[PDB]
RNA sequence: GUCUACGGCCAUACCACCCUGAACGCGCCCGAUCUCGUCUGAUCUCGGAAGCUAAGCAGGGUCGGGCCUGGUUAGUACUUGGAUGGGAGACCGCCUGGGAAUACCGGGUGCUGUAGGCUU
RNA sequence: GAAACCUCCCGUGGAGCAGAAGGGCAAAAGCUCGCUUGAUCUUGAUUUUCAGUACGAAUACAGACCGUGAAAGCGGGGCCU
RNA sequence: UAUCCGGUAAAGCGAAUGAUUAGAGGUCUUGGGGCCGAAACGAUCUCAACCUAUUCUCAAACUUUAAAUGGGUAAGAAGCC
């Protein structure tokens, strides 16, 4: 049916976005870029498993959607149901193109064949939150989510708390402060600033 | 102990939108003529629409702006066909209020087989002294805050000025 | 509830308008061809008798344009006129003609023009203009600034820059809004202009109220019966005070001194005032919530 | 092939900057050129009469011609292989003067000071400018404390 | 100290709500005979001066938004010139000079020209 | 009645400006009125395509005769391409 | 050495335009489907769009920012006084 993944590889175009332009898109095969008990609060799952890129390339829509459910089907039976959150977090928004051949040359610009995700090196693709229990299950997840993917993509547990920003050396201490705030799966960092009738809905 | 924060009436209008445009509406615009005594403005409609039968640029109402003691007065009038009862819901938030009159007769008008019976629409712009900085053309600007009506403060001055219930739902 | 019109955003994209555009006051439209020159006249200035009429006041000011802020040659104000001789009725026509009159003849004052160009003496209210004479310095010439005025027939504004002309400024006009010009016929009287000019229609307002209701006059004419200011009396009053600007223009201010220097305002308040004062009110909360 | 047509590729040229749009604030206008002039043309999107074209856009040149309400205005326009210094006529709402040619007045200027001065006395100064010379000769004091030493910091994976 | 008239630069000048304003101003304000204009004296025009700072206006306030300006981000991203450097490619490292932008954290919150007041 | 007409509030333009798109534009360049024929007559200069020839299109002037506005001004077609 | 010009790389999207993930919060709206309701903004979920802070990820024909390399001028007798 469609080209071999070899063929659309390196991040060679500028990027096409589907647009006022580019029309007639094929819609993605991802979909459903986040799986897993997503409904979960920060304190309870901070581990934040990634698999990043060492390559500047393209990735299907494709591939990106195979890994995902490679992933969670290990996640699943490995730990459990609602034991994890997975984030992709790349979308496939360029759309890739195709002159086909039943005129030769002539007037050769492509239809929109599908779209891609272009990744650049050192860029996360997935990332699973889980517990501190559950980490070498994480890692062959997005071990087995790699054969998914061409090129060459490390899996590295960060030093954040889950998916928030904040280093997990000090996220606990900064809910004591209440300089973070629990706010579904994330936290609301609360600086000094604004008003202070802010600061009184807190410490009461 | 306030000098001039005295809500006061600054204008009332009145507006019978007939919908049809030509003869309906000459003889409607001879009602408030007898009512307020001033020649009205017709308006005409901004857009066709082939539900209520009108078209772009036709005349489909007829309507006027009375201001001073003669607005008090038609107020007045308007209040007692209507028994001086509103709602919560008559006042916008604003701090000005409306009401329908089913029957211009029921004011005291007399009915003619020809220029029939027009129900009308009364809305009244409550103000203050000192709102027309809005409207003028020079150093103009925008009514404080601490100033500005609000819907309760219009209310009370209904339930205060013509004995008003306001009742509730 | 909706959605919030002035967000972040709407304040992060927002523009304002220049700040005497804000405060309701310069039309930058007009501004630009009043005030700028042709740039092959180079540094010449071009004047503009500006005129605005305040709710007590009238204010004539002769000025030209630089780009520090216009610079101003002259002023007359209405509340001077108390010297020459009108005592009351500061922002009405014939006041506003005085005012006008008033800027002329102090201006020409300036230039040494005060007896080249006498101007109109008698008042006769028609379209006057001043020709330069030649073998002598030519007749000063300004534009007149209406700001933001409706120009109708009969504006204030038009008071002004009669007098202006009279007094001996070269300004172009037409008499198609001095108060006379009619609508419907398109020719202009200029005996209803002089008594406009001369307070006339005051006049017969104080005549017809005092005939009809005492009460009403007594009223509307409070400070016109105070200093004794009758119907009567009026023309004469404004013909002296004519006069009497024609006279002596100069302006010799008042020596203002002997002044205490003390802050009627509140000044702005410091940093570490305001560091603590949100440090008090963080104490404050918490030892008040630590009670009940 | 390209479009000849005049205002191709303008679209950020000739568009007023963010929360600057609207009235051409005055001194703008009320501001004069005489004849010889260094000013250099830079086009606006609010006047749309007397424009330049994009071409002499950022290029300065001087005033020839001054007319009432603008500036002709000689500006040299490569063309392939020729340099050509010619005449153009645009409105004074894109022009300013150019300050290039103040500093060095501002330096004649000092010169004519300095060469008055300094002639009753006798000691001639020095009126050429000259390049910044290498930095000369002298001691740093390490007062007290000791160099701070700097290894080199060892690597490892962030993201 | 501060205002009015005409301004220049146009948010350090905007917006929101809160407080305070002596004198002079500026206003709101009271009228429609005349000028002028409205369906309407609301606006506009005109004649006033009994009230009042309620509002506009000014000055201040807010762990305020916004804007302005520093830090950080970061010698990071990018990049001129160099090599018979690496790497299967994709790309990367070095040399040679140049070098940003958010988030985050500080500080600031109109200056001033001409003419005329008031605080004598 | 989601949509008719009226009224108050907010509204940096998110509308409109014949048409493609881009720019530009708020006491306007938008809308609504009033008066109009500068879309008129006539020299050269200049810009743009460029060979730095033409055409078209435009820019600044200058001389006439008008328009409009209290005026300063603006206007010799269409906000600019 | 002074001085203008720039909107590409990068960056940004808790700034516009357009795209786009997720949960918190919200009877904003209202609905369509429910379950418990005669019915009830009643209770309980829900999914629609909208909105209040956040959050994921983007742009040759988007952008508040904004490089490097780059293009003008100027650096005197044709000038000063
Ligand atoms: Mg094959
Ligand atoms: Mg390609
Ligand atoms: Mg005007
Ligand atoms: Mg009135
Ligand atoms: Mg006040
Ligand atoms: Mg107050
Ligand atoms: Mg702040
Ligand atoms: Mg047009
Ligand atoms: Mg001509
Ligand atoms: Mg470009
Ligand atoms: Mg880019």
């Amino acid at each position: 049916g469609r080209r071999p993944a070899r063929c659309y590889r390196y991040c060679k175009n500028k990027p096409y976005p589907k647009s006022r332009f580019c029309r007639g898109v094929p819609d993605a095969k991802i979909r459903i870029f986040d799986l897993g008990r997503k409904k979960a609060k920060v304190d309870e799952f901070p581990l934040c498993g990634h698999m990043v890129s060492d390559e500047y390339e393209q990735l299907s829509s494709e591939a990106l959607e195979a890994a995902r459910i490679c992933a969670n089907k290990y996640m699943v039976k490995s730990c459990g149901k609602d034991g994890f959150h997975i984030r992709v977090r790349l979308h496939p928004f360029h759309v890739i193109r195709i002159n086909k051949m039943l005129t030769g040359m002539r007037g050769a610009f492509g239809k929109p064949q599908g779209t891609v995700a272009r990744v650049h090196i050192g860029q996360v693709i997935m990332s699973i939150r889980t517990k501190l229990q559950n980490k070498e299950h994480v890692v062959e997840a997005l071990r087995r989510a790699k054969f998914k993917f061409p090129g060459r993509q490390k899996i590295h547990i960060s030093k954040k708390w889950g998916f928030t920003k904040f280093n997990a050396d000090e996220f606990e201490d900064m809910v004591a402060e209440k300089r973070l705030i629990p706010d579904g799966c994330g936290v609301k960092y609360i600086p000094n600033r604004g008003p202070l009738d802010k600061w009184r809905a807190l410490h009461s | 102990e306030n000098p001039m924060r005295e809500l006061r009436i600054r204008k009332l209008c009145l507006n019978i939108c007939v919908g049809e445009s030509g003869d309906r509406l000459t003889r409607a615009a001879k009602v408030l003529e007898q009512l307020t005594g001033q020649t009205p403005v017709f308006s005409k409609a901004r857009y066709t629409v082939r539900s209520f039968g009108i078209r772009r640029n036709e005349k489909i109402a007829v309507h006027c702006t009375v201001r001073g003691a003669k607005a008090e007065e038609i107020l007045e009038k308007g209040l007692k066909v209507r028994e001086y009862e509103l709602r919560k819901n008559n006042f916008s938030d604003t701090g000005n209020f409306g009401f329908g009159i089913q029957e211009h007769i029921d004011l005291g008008i007399k009915y003619d087989p020809s220029i029939g019976i027009y129900g009308l629409d009364f809305y009244v712009v409550l103000g203050r002294p000192g709102f027309s900085i809005a409207d003028k053309k020079r150093r103009t600007g925008c009514i404080g805050a601490k100033h500005r009506i609000s819907k309760e403060e219009a209310m009370r001055w209904f339930q205060q000025k013509y004995d008003g219930i306001i009742l509730p739902g | 509830f909706v959605k919030v019109v002035k967000n972040k955003a709407y304040f992060k994209r927002y523009q304002v308008k220049f700040r005497r555009r804000r405060e309701g006051k310069t039309d930058y439209y007009a501004r630009k061809r009043l005030v700028i020159q042709d740039k092959n006249k180079y540094n010449t200035p071009k004047y503009r008798m500006i005129v605005r009429v305040t709710n007590r006041d009238i204010i004539c000011q002769i000025a030209y344009a630089r780009i520090e802020g216009d610079m101003i040659v002259c002023a007359a104000y209405a509340h001077e006129l108390p010297k020459y001789g009108v005592k009351v009725g500061l922002t009405n026509y014939a006041a506003a003609y005085c005012t006008g009159l008033l800027l002329a003849r102090r201006l020409l004052n300036r230039f040494g023009m005060d007896k080249i160009y006498e101007g109109q003496v008698e008042v006769t209210g028609d379209e006057y203009n001043v020709e330069s004479i030649d073998g002598q310095p030519g007749a000063f010439t300004c534009y007149l600034d209406a700001g933001l005025a409706r120009t109708t027939t009969g504006n204030k504004v038009f008071g002004a820059l009669k007098g202006a002309v009279d007094g001996g400024l070269s300004i172009p006009h037409s008499t198609k809004r001095f108060p006379g010009y009619d609508s419907e016929s398109k020719e202009f009287n200029a005996e209803v202009h002089r008594k406009h000019i001369m307070g006339q229609n005051v006049a017969d307002y104080m005549r017809y109220l005092m005939e009809e209701d005492e009460d009403a006059y007594k009223k509307q004419f409070s400070q016109y019966i105070k200093n004794n200011v009758t119907p009567d009396m009026m023309e004469e009053m404004y013909k002296k005070a004519h006069a009497a600007i024609r006279e002596n223009p100069v302006y010799e201010k008042k020596p203002k001194r002997e002044v205490k220097k003390k802050r009627w305002n509140r000044p702005k308040m410091s940093l570490a005032q305001k560091k603590d004062r949100v440090a008090q009110k963080k104490a404050s909360f918490l030892r008040a919530q630590e009670r009940a | 092939t390209n479009t000849k047509g005049k205002r191709r590729g303008t679209r950020y040229m000739f568009s007023r900057p963010f929360r600057k749009h609207g009235v051409v604030p005055l001194a703008t206008y009320m501001r004069i050129y005489k004849k010889g002039d260094i000013v250099d043309i830079k086009g606006m999107g609010t006047v749309q009469k007397g424009m330049p074209h994009k071409c002499y856009h950022g290029k300065t040149g001087r005033v020839y011609n001054v007319t009432q309400h603008a500036v002709g205005i000689v500006v040299n326009k490569q063309v392939k292989g020729k340099i050509l210094a010619k005449r153009i006529n645009v409105r004074i709402e894109h022009i300013k003067h150019s300050k290039s040619r103040d500093s060095f007045l501002k330096r004649v200027k000092e010169n004519d000071q300095k060469k008055k001065e300094a002639k009753e006395k006798g000691t001639w100064v020095q009126l050429k400018r000259q390049p910044a010379p290498p930095r000369e000769a002298h001691f740093v004091r390490t007062n007290g404390k000791e160099p701070e030493l700097l290894e080199p910091i060892p690597y490892e994976f962030m993201a």
